[PDB]
């Protein structure tokens, strides 16, 4: 290299150029971009605590409702296994028959 | 905190009444409910409505999410409060919703018709907005319900709606029902009720119905058997329908695998393109036969445009809490393109987040739920309309305690 | 004899190596948080039929201040501003928590002229450092921090021309990022490089 | 594609917190009682296995690795390790 | 089926009862691991970390400090009778060694008054 670098260097100028063309489009660095905001809160809020109690109670809506369909999938398997085990039971008593024999 | 009371929520589609504190409402029945002028009678029970006789043209009660008939809004409050509630509203807060769009004149209306004919305790009138928001566990964002009448974005800010940035379009249910049935009418598919069929037998796919028709049948209306062909169409929706997953493409519409589905009648057939080519209206309005018009927005459109009348300074809040919701919301990848287009459109600083609620139970009762879980905290006991103040500030109460 | 008796693993590790009388009834309940003494019906126990409401202390209401007439008249008259124009915006910040997000929402512009966010707020916080200037015993924080509405202005326009951005001042705009490191290094690497090799140059 | 490596710093952090409520632990002090808890892993492990190994038995029990703690720790400390896991047993098959 | 409980919360303990038979069953260490081997392990674990972290932490708050490093853990493993002769042979990254003190130089040698 060390050789024509104005092909090289002139790129630089142009991209400043359109650089400048970009700040006047809708700006570079948006100036002074939220200096202040002196808005005190209120002590508490009645619309925060609401908020708050409103957090609480939707959070244990929702997993009341994950938690009893679990249940209900609980209570479900639960009886298709007492059914299965009564047919089970069935055959181990077939199988205790045997172990009477075999005792 | 938890009072005995009813949470009314009374859909253009569905009206949904139970207990305050609940998972899922008590009773889940269509608002269109059937009338007969005898007074006039109305029937508010799905066994007593879609039943082959009793012309019971279909009154509609409400309409575009409003009250429009005073009369039968009282008959259907009757009925709901006697037939599967069955206890005296004077002994439960009512907490019903309400339309962003409803006018002061019907809240007021409505308020002063709960105090002098059924004399309840306490009400309160809650936004159907405000509801889904404090359902899905955010109290600002946007909330998107695509329902029956018309599909709107309204974006709550701190609990309240902001009524410069409600939109509304009307691609909804309605506008799939009249595509469904131009389809229909396209295919030289006969729309015969079940009402109409007294048996029919197997038939090979594509061949015509083999079905007999009953002798002695209904005196029904037009309305009556445009509602019965509607409950059939809504059945084919569920059934059949899906949104594309990109921007509809006829080469790729063609290469998805084809959905089964029977008619009443026996009449069943293989849907391929064209139950993708409808749901593309929700979104695409412009590539639709007889909606020729751009003012029309789709969903992506309708919440972009909603979140743009707001303040930049709750936007990115808003974007960040996009709650969707309705029936037609339910229909498969519908909420995958909206993702996508949101994505694609929302600007990159704004976190786009979608509530990731899509339950039968969850979509389309978000409004009941929303009241129910309201209604059940100490908190909203100090909110309440006593019947003491309604007596003494009348029926203007309800615009300063439920705004 | 082994005295075990116990579970086998908890005795292994041990020895080797030596009527309600509550009922609950439906209660009705006053609700101190309340003026108009609408009674509720809640599910309490029998311990406490007659306490007051827990829930009664979470009632802060927001501090609006409220003024007279004569106040007004004297001290908050505003060409721009009718006391029909003014007593809403007080009403609506005592309706809704004193947050102006939601206010300017309701304000009724069918009988009062269109009004901004920032003005609407600019006009509420003018009027309560006026009432707390005219006060001086009931320290109603007398150097209240009055936010420049035309720095807030400039800032809700400036944010605003960022936030429409799509066909290239978000896609392109990559290019005037670069930019923004490029000007930082090459301008520099570039002109005091040269005054540094120039002054090498001299010294050599 | 994620290559995921677990640690113990989830229940030191929380044995930390309920010990010093108001104290904290740097990253490399995690690091430090990570590498703590899996020495004394690794030795009471291997004492346990040997131990069994010495009786002729190919399960390693409770009662193995009570006596492992018996020798590792030392003086005044055995005991208290040894009455905290007998206590956690007890606890633990009483069904709570 | 019925909501599942842990083997950490049964026993009481913090540390994984879980992850530590896991690292057990397949490390090889036996054949088949009994069912009281890991809770006894994890509570021996947890009993001496909660030991070297109470000492931490007062090294801490004696030091001025809110948030633990080596140093806290070699002052208490060095200072502790016990803790020291089981990590005897144990080295630490970034520790170091107990101190002396510098006060001895002040009552032998300072600097004079010659050119101060
Ligand atoms: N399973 C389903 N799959 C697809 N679409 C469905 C399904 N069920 C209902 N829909 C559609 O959803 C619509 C009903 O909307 P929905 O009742 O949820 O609105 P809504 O909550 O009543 O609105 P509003 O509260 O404003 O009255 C029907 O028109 C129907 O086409």
């Amino acid at each position: 290299k060390s050789h024509a670098e104005i092909a090289e260097q002139a790129k630089h100028e142009a991209e400043i150029e359109t650089r400048i063309a970009e700040l006047r489009k809708e700006g570079f660095w948006s100036l002074k971009r939220l200096p202040k905001v002196p808005e005190p809160p209120r002590p508490k809020g009645h619309w925060d605590y609401l908020c708050e109690e409103m957090q609480w109670l939707s959070a244990d809506f929702a997993q009341e409702r994950r938690w009893k369909r679990g249940v209900a999938r609980k209570v479900v398997r639960m009886v298709i296994r007492h059914h299965e085990e009564q047919r089970q039971k069935e055959e181990r008593a077939r199988r205790e028959e045997q172990a009477k024999l075999r005792r | 905190d938890e009072v005995g009371a009813l949470v009314f929520d009374i859909g253009s589609y569905t009206v949904r009444a139970g207990y305050a504190g609940e998972d899922c409402p008590k009773v889940d029945f269509p608002t269109a409910i059937g009338m007969v002028v005898e007074g006039p009678t109305y029937y508010i029970d799905t066994n007593a409505l879609r039943v082959p006789r009793e012309n019971m043209e279909a009154i509609s009660p409400l309409k575009n999410g409003m009250v429009e008939d005073w009369d039968s809004f009282q008959a259907i409050l009757d009925h709901t409060y006697k037939m599967h509630v069955k206890s005296e509203a004077s002994l439960h807060p009512v907490l019903m919703s309400e339309a962003p769009w409803n006018t002061r004149a019907k809240r007021e209306k409505l308020t002063e018709l709960m105090f002098e004919h059924y004399n309840i305790p306490a009400f309160f009138l809650c936004k159907t907005a405000v509801l889904t928001a404090f359902a899905n566990g955010r109290s600002t964002g946007l909330i998107l319900d695509s329902g029956a009448t018309h599909t709107t974005a309204i974006p709550v800010h701190d609990g309240y709606v902001l009524q410069q940035g409600i939109v509304k379009s009307p691609l909804a249910g309605d506008f799939i029902t009249m595509q469904c049935r131009e389809l229909f009418q396209e295919m030289n598919i006969e729309l015969v009720p079940p009402y109409m069929i007294a048996s029919k037998e197997a038939v090979r796919e594509g061949s015509p119905a083999n079905w007999k028709r009953k002798e002695k049948l209904p005196q029904v209306t037009r309305s009556w058997h445009n509602y019965m062909c509607n409950c059939v169409i809504q059945d084919f929706q569920a059934s059949v329908l899906q949104v594309s997953d990109s921007t509809y493409d006829e080469q790729v519409a063609a290469q998805m695998p084809t959905v089964h589905y029977e008619f009443p009648n026996g009449y069943n057939c293989d849907f391929g393109a064209e139950r993708l080519k409808i749901p593309e209206g929700l979104f695409d309005p412009s590539n639709v036969k007889g909606l020729s018009g751009n003012t029309m927005l789709g969903v992506s459109h309708v919440v972009t445009t909603s979140v743009g009348m707001c303040d930049i300074d709750i936007r990115p809040g808003l974007y960040g809490s996009v709650i969707v919701a309705g029936g037609n919301t339910l229909i498969q990848s519908f909420t995958d393109r909206l993702n996508r287009e949101l994505s694609q459109k929302t600007p990159p600083s704004m976190r786009l987040k979608l509530i990731a609620n899509n339950t039968t139970v969850e979509r389309r009762f978000s409004s009941w739920i929303g009241g129910s879980i309201l209604a059940s905290l100490g908190t909203f006991q100090q909110m309440w309309i006593s019947k003491q103040e309604y007596e003494e500030g009348g029926k203007q109460c309800v615009e300063r305690k439920c705004p | 004899k082994r005295p075990e008796g116990m579970h086998r693993e908890v005795y292994a590790l041990l020895y080797s190596d030596k009527k309600k009388v509550r009922p609950w009834k439906w209660m009705p309940f006053t609700n101190p948080a309340r003026k108009d003494g609408a009674m509720f019906f809640h599910w309490r126990r029998a311990a406490e039929e007659g306490k007051d409401y827990p829930f009664a202390r979470f009632n802060k209401t927001v501090q609006v201040p409220v003024y007279s007439e004569q106040e007004y008249q004297l001290y908050l008259h505003d060409d721009a501003w009718t006391k029909a124009e003014t007593d809403h915006l007080f009403d609506l910040s005592r309706r809704f928590d004193l947050r102006f997000v939601v206010i300017h929402d309701r304000y009724d512009h069918q009988q009062f002229k269109k009004r901004s966010v920032e003005d609407l707020k600019e006009r509420y916080y003018h009027i309560c450092a006026k009432l707390a200037n005219v006060r001086a015993v009931p320290g109603t924080d007398l150097k209240i921090p009055v936010f420049d509405a035309g720095h807030e202005r400039r800032r809700k326009e400036q944010l605003e021309r960022l936030y429409n951005r799509t066909p290239e001042q978000v896609a392109e705009e990559e290019y005037l990022l670069q930019e923004l490191r490029k000007i930082e290094a090459r301008k520099k690497e570039r002109e005091k490089r040269s005054q540094d090799l120039q002054k090498l140059i001299t010294a050599a | 594609k994620r290559s995921r490596k677990e640690s113990y710093s989830v229940y030191v952090y929380k044995v930390l917190k309920q010990v010093h409520p108001d104290t904290g632990i740097s990253s490399k002090a995690m690091g430090i009682m990570n590498s703590f808890v899996n020495d004394i892993f690794e030795r009471i492990a291997g004492e346990a296995s040997r131990l069994a190994h010495y009786n002729k038995r190919s399960t390693i029990t409770s009662r193995e690795i009570q006596t492992a703690v018996r020798l590792l720790l030392p003086g005044e400390l055995a005991k208290h390790a040894v009455s905290e896991g007998t206590k956690a047993v007890t606890k633990y098959t009483s069904s709570k | 089926r019925a909501k599942a409980k842990s083997r950490s919360s049964r026993a009481g303990l913090q540390f994984p009862v879980g992850r530590v038979h896991r690292l057990l069953r397949k490390g090889n260490y036996a054949e088949r691991v009994g069912a009281g081997a890991p809770v006894y392990l994890a509570a021996v674990l947890e009993y001496l970390t909660a030991e070297i972290l109470e000492l931490a932490g007062n090294a801490a708050r004696d030091n001025k400090k809110t948030r633990i490093i080596p140093r806290h853990l070699q002052l208490a493993i060095r200072n502790d009778e016990e803790l020291n002769k089981l990590l005897g042979r144990v080295t630490i990254a970034q520790g170091g060694v107990l101190p002396n003190i510098q006060a001895v130089l002040l009552p032998k040698k300072t600097e004079s008054h010659h050119k101060a």
